[PDB]
RNA sequence: UUAAAGGAAUUGACGGAAGGGCACCACCAGGAGUGGAGCCUGCGGCUUAAUUUGACUCAACACGGGAAACCUCACCCGGCCCGGACACGGACAGGAUUGACAGAUUGAUAGCUCUUUCUCGAUUCCGUGGGUGGUGGUGCAUGGCCGUUCUUAGUUGGUGGAGCGAUUUGUCUGGUUAAUUCCGAUAACGAACGAGACUCUGGCAUGCUAACUAGUUACGCGACCCCCGAGCGGUAACUUCUUAGAGGGACAAGUGGCGUUCAGCCACCCGAGAUUGAGCAAUAACAGGUCUGUGAUGCCCUUAGAUGUCCGGGGCUGCACGCGCGCUACACUGACUGGCUCAGCGUGUGCCUACCCUACGCCGGCAGGCGCGGGUAACCCGUUGAACCCCAUUCGUGAUGGGGAUCGGGGAUUGCAAUUAUUCCCCAUGAACGAGGAAUUCCCAGUAAGUGCGGGUCAUAAGCUUGCGUUGAUUAAGUCCCUGCCCU
């Protein structure tokens, strides 16, 4: 049983991740690590000019996506309990049994 | 800009369509005072004819809500 | 039963911050709009405004925030009061420029000249706990030339990375 | 009555944008629909930085 | 001119049920998509809500493709001009608040 | 006849005046080239019923990400629709407002109109006021944005002197740096915006934190050969290799010299680095461009036979010429064939409204078709088995087998339709081009150049552009002579 943790921004993944952490090293549960993916990118590159005047100016936009995996064989009544926690806007969770 | 467009006119004038008929329309015939006399043709049971009568034609025959066509020699 | 990638839907949910942002700005503009902070729960999506004269997001008898509530539902598809707003007050006037150049549209509108508007949102921003404010007011200003009106007070950095913070 | 023909299912007439149905410009497909000169403006609310 | 009967009773009575109407720019020429509650698509709802956005009754706002349709406190007093028809019912906009 | 003319003196602005500096969009010593030929694609001019349009030295000319079969399209040719909101008012049809079958005309089965006559139900049609739309004009009315000055280092206030005062010193003789960055002398002091500092990427490392959506060592299942415990591949622990969180690590610090105590330059070690590349980026302008990005907009024009909006075509491509950015060659350091061998960014499905990425097996010579499977993704393409390069054969200085322009025939793919343009494949036709005058563009180390890949355009889709990888130099670390700019 599988918990992505996919957040906005790095600061407060790790701030999540390490209340996850302090909320679950407590119990009875052998805690698998917070599993790093690599980076996504979406590059976007933008004239920066509504008419064409001047050098060939570009804007590049960059996003981070960063994602977490965490793994906790239980059974299901205890993932709804670890499950409630008062969380970050910018995290996003999915569970996977 | 500078090329204006004017009515060259080869097509002097056309009017729109205006739909002219006679004062009433009488589609019925009285016989014996009382009893009625049908004159035009009904439409067949296609949950049109219930109450639209078909136009006259030389060789056609016409529907009016769902245009159900007929031709009969 | 549908579902999209985890690359596209973050700019549909950004896309989607930026749009009930920006409509929200468009016809709140009467009362003091800050902004918004929507909160993803999957029961209950939250989305709380942040306004700075709440009176009128609150409404008559609970009024405009249903109604705009109603609003966000019937287009973007949250039925059974899924969608449910919460409105909150900015006591600290000063603080937000976009409610500043709110408040300076509607002095702006209906006479109140730019040179005793420009000093009197100056004179409270400063006031307001402020290091510093610069307003560029510029356009048809008294002729036919667009003469760019700038005013400029306190301290301001423009340069590097935390600019934007 | 013809209303509806040229059934504009493909190329650059089908490509409808989200901010002011503009079509000359080209519209990406990112997931995305916007007229590349306010997605300038706007990157900054939908989540792009400059780096 | 006019559409089957149904549309206009049906529009109205979708503005009495919410007090809130949502179409979009695309009248029709391109692409022919159907309104997300009901059959008429865009350009019967424009018909429809332009006497009343024209008479002061409906307020106007756009967002991007869309025009929203707001609803006024006289505009609930013209519309009880459409509330001759049904009984006197409010809608769940100004009645009860949870 | 006029309410000013005039005199010192301050700050801008201007100069075709002087001095000091900076810049590889300036040069020296060089490299690649362009300008020469062919082709691609814009511009001017021609031609045309239309060949839409703006932009014209850097700061226009593969720019509007502008790669058009209709779409895009704003230009011509012909033809439908009102979405004419809303008020008063004309007929108000004793309730007849819009929609069409067959024939003619027209691309039309468009009731556009005509012959014909059924249907729809008080929302109509017309007029009088007003309203909407416009990729119509006006960027010299404008907002916003961008470019340029300027990627150069330049601006301001508080106290204090100098002057009656506007103002000036601060904000500078010299040295140094990329820098108004400091030391210094000092009528100046403490200081601000900017440059730095800020953020990201790249470079290091740990038995720090940890991973069956990423690997390693042993080990068993298990294929092969010598047969001599060995060797290469397929299917219980730790993060060294793949990825990412924090912290550390580099500061001219250690030494010697050059320097006024100095600010600072030069040579070496330790080190992975003696400092890499970007983003943001001061006061202030250009009367630079965008109303053709917007439901951002002022003014003017049209609004029912329409500059509104639909349908079918043509056009933007049209060539006696000139110019710019580019692609390919002019060969032997090379072309042909066969074998061998290595990547990294990033993208990919049932999307806020119509849609891919592709493994396998078969058929076909090929471009391609058919069936099935996986992937909403470190899972599948994919251990991206790329090009260049390495080895061997053929050619032998011939406009040759280099170059593949032009042109003929055939076959498949997407599209509803590619013909006065698709695209690809097969055969064939086989031009100029023998390293390019006058001039001109870019560049100081994983850099120029060779070479390929991904995205943007898209449905079929690059020679453009943005990023990524592979191979990978010769020259400088200097100056004010050419050009441009800054300061007194
Ligand atoms: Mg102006
Ligand atoms: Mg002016
Ligand atoms: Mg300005
Ligand atoms: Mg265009
Ligand atoms: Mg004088
Ligand atoms: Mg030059
Ligand atoms: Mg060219
Ligand atoms: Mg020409
Ligand atoms: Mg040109
Ligand atoms: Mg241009
Ligand atoms: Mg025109
Ligand atoms: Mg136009
Ligand atoms: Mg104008
Ligand atoms: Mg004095
Ligand atoms: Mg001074
Ligand atoms: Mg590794
Ligand atoms: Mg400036
Ligand atoms: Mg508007
Ligand atoms: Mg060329
Ligand atoms: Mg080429
Ligand atoms: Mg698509
Ligand atoms: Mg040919
Ligand atoms: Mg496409
Ligand atoms: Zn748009």
């Amino acid at each position: 049983i599988r918990i992505t943790l996919t957040s906005r921004n790095v600061k407060s993944l790790e701030k999540v991740c390490a209340d996850l952490i302090r909320g679950a090293k407590e119990k009875n549960l052998k805690v698998k690590g917070p599993v790093r993916m690599p980076t996504k990118t979406l590059r976007i590159t933008t004239r920066k000019t509504p008419c064409g005047e001047g050098s060939k100016t570009w804007d590049r936009f960059q996003m981070r996506i960063h994602k977490r995996l965490i793994d906790l064989h239980s059974p299901s009544e205890i993932v709804k309990q670890i499950t409630s926690i008062s969380i970050e806007p910018g995290v996003e969770v999915e569970v996977t049994i | 800009k500078r090329k204006k467009k004017s009515y060259t006119t080869p097509k002097k004038n056309k009017h729109k369509r205006k739909k002219v008929k006679l004062a009433v329309l009488k589609y019925y015939k009285v016989d014996e005072n009382g009893k009625i006399s049908r004159l035009r043709r009904e439409c067949p049971s296609d949950e049109c004819g219930a109450g639209v009568f078909m136009a006259s034609h030389f060789d056609r025959h016409y529907c009016g809500k769902c245009c159900l066509t007929y031709c009969f020699n | 039963a549908v579902q999209i990638s985890k690359k596209r839907k973050f700019v549909a949910d950004g896309i989607f911050k930026a749009e009930l942002n920006e409509f929200l700005t468009r016809e709140l503009a009467e009362d003091g709009y800050s902004g918004v902070e929507v909160r993803v729960t999957p029961t209950r999506t939250e989305i709380i405004i942040l306004a700075t004269r709440t009176q009128n997001v609150l409404g008559e008898k609970g009024r405009r925030i249903r109604e705009l509530t109603a609003v966000v539902q019937k287009r973007f598809g949250f039925p059974e009061g899924s969608v449910e707003l919460y409105a909150e007050k900015v006591a600290t006037r000063g603080l937000c420029a976009i409610a500043q150049a709110e408040s300076l549209r509607y002095k702006l509108l209906g006479g109140l000249a730019v040179r005793r508007a420009c000093y009197g949102v100056l004179r409270f921003i400063m006031e307001s706990g402020a290091k510093g404010c610069e307003v560029v007011v510029s356009g048809k200003l008294r002729g036919q030339r667009a003469k760019s009106m700038k005013f400029v007070d306190g301290l301001m950095i423009h340069s590097g990375d935390p600019v934007n913070y | 009555q013809l209303y509806w023909s040229h059934p504009r299912k493909f190329g650059q007439g089908s490509r409808s944008c989200r901010v002011c149905s503009n079509r000359h410009g080209l519209i990406r497909k990112y997931g995305l629909n916007m007229c590349r000169q306010c997605f300038r403006q706007y990157a900054k609310d939908i989540g792009f930085i400059k780096l | 001119m006019l559409m089957p009967k149904k549309n206009r009773i049906a529009i109205y009575e979708l503005l009495f049920k919410e007090g809130v109407m949502v179409a979009k720019k695309d009248v029709h020429m391109p692409k022919h998509p159907e309104l997300a509650d009901k059959n008429v698509p865009n350009l019967h709802v424009m018909k429809a809500m332009q006497s009343l956005k024209s008479r002061g009754y409906v307020k106007e706002q756009f967002a991007w493709r869309h025009f929203y349709w707001y609803l006024t406190n006289e505009g609930i007093q013209y519309l009880r001009d459409y509330l001759h028809l049904p009984p006197e019912i409010v809608p769940a906009t100004l009645r009860r608040s949870r």
